[PDB]
């Protein structure tokens, strides 16, 4: 009645102190651990990040241009889908971030992903039911303050919101989406009618019995895709199969809810999975029954997992423990001393401790090896790169 | 031996402790 609503705080003042002191120590250690570390505080936290595939080294400049696809998270005010332009300094204060474009968006951006075949086409997941599609070359350079959201395409099929989003790298226009409605929708944005901005799901997969958390196309076989849900099950589907309620394979992947999955860009067989049981599981398509390996070290739920686009044996995972772990499969099962075994398994390459809140997403840079961008719930975004000294002898 | 070889195990340990 008298007391105000406080969206800060709103924090745990005890945990805050611990987090901050661990951050101070991390910061003075950065010169040892990183060849590059850049930080920026966004006005609103971003739940999503993805590098655009374009890079350029402008003549006469001592840096390189890179682009990020970001989003906004406000429940009170106007949301935007944003493409940021960044200067990453040449290896031979530091750095710069700017806005290439900013697009009026209804509700927060749960996830934003670009179409590999046409990088200026971007799909987004809304707090509503529709997933949206924007062509950013057809939107004004600066957004209208009125806040009107005019997506180039609205895709219908879901009853609730979601996060899982995946373009097909081999089938242009084919998009997958996961949702809290227990389903996984499929669209072909090339077909539909002549007008206007509304297309229907081509398929609605109902194999799951709970909130399906993530979805991903196979990077090599254009008809296979994986799904992951709160029923603790990893399912693998086939599009040319005429049954949308029973997958080709069904796996009891974790003891808790499964949050994310990522196919290896080099091996057509292996797959990784992140769960609420604080572990990442390795999977091979030949035999799903056998869980190849289990990555232990995360102290809390894992929400994102991504393979390196340069090194086939490199894996990264982030979660609620505010840490981003980098794994090297080539060091699995390898022997180690007792003092080293106390820090974690041999495949644990690197623990990124620059974030002071949950990491919502991260993205491997496709043009600069070992460069990553991660975003946390406390408005921070970090573009960083592990010290060469650590991965290369 | 060289000095990098001396600080390689130290840095790699620091990396796995965050
Ligand atoms: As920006």
């Amino acid at each position: 009645h008298m007391a105000m609503a406080s969206k800060e705080m709103f924090e745990d003042t005890v945990e805050e102190r611990v987090i901050n002191e661990e951050y101070k120590i991390w910061k003075k250690n950065t010169p040892f651990l990183y060849d590059l570390v850049m930080t920026h505080a966004l006005q609103w936290p971003s739940l999503t990040v993805q590098w655009l595939p374009e890079v350029t080294k402008p003549e006469g400049k001592d840096y390189a241009l890179h682009w990020l696809v970001l989003g906004t998270h406000t429940s009170d005010e106007q949301n935007h889908l944003v493409v940021a332009r960044v200067h990453i300094p040449n290896d031979d204060v530091t750095g710069k971030i700017e806005c290439e474009i900013k697009i009026n968006h209804e509700g927060e951006v749960n996830r934003a992903r670009y179409m590999p075949q046409n990088p200026h086409i971007i799909a987004t997941k809304t707090p509503s039911s529709d997933v949206l599609v924007f062509d950013y070359t057809k939107h004004p350079a600066k957004p209208d303050p009125s806040g009107e959201c005019n997506p180039d395409l609205r895709l219908r099929g879901h009853q609730k919101e979601g996060y899982g989003l995946s373009w097909n790298s081999n089938l242009s226009g084919h998009l997958l989406s996961a949702s809290d409605d227990h389903t996984v929708c499929l669209w072909d944005i090339n077909a539909g009618p002549k007008e206007g901005k509304i297309v229907d799901a081509k398929a609605i997969f109902t194999g799951h019995s709970a909130v399906v958390e993530d979805v991903a196309w196979h990077l090599l076989h254009e008809s296979l895709f994986g799904s992951v849900a709160d029923d603790q099950k990893l399912m693998i589907w086939d599009t040319r199969s005429n049954t949308t309620s029973k997958p080709s394979h069904l796996v009891d992947a974790h003891t808790a809810e499964v949050n994310c999955l990522s196919f290896n860009p080099y091996s057509e067989f292996i797959l990784a999975t992140g769960s609420a049981d604080k572990t990442v599981a390795l999977w091979d398509l030949r035999n799903l029954k056998l869980k190849l390996h289990t990555f232990e070290s995360h102290k809390d739920e894992i929400f994102q997992v991504h393979w390196s686009p340069h090194n086939e044996t490199i894996l990264a995972s982030s979660g609620t423990d505010r840490r981003l772990n980098v794994w090297d499969l080539s060091k699995i099962g390898e022997e180690q001393s007792a003092e080293d075994a106390e820090d974690g398994p041999p495949e644990l390459l690197f623990i990124h401790g620059g974030h002071t809140a949950k990491i919502s997403d991260f993205s491997w840079n496709p043009n600069e090896p070992w460069v990553i961008c991660s975003v946390s719930e406390d408005n921070i975004m970090q573009i960083w790169q592990m010290a060469e000294n650590i991965y290369n002898d | 031996d060289n000095i990098q070889g001396i600080t390689k195990p130290a840095i790699r340990r620091l990396a796995r402790r965050g």
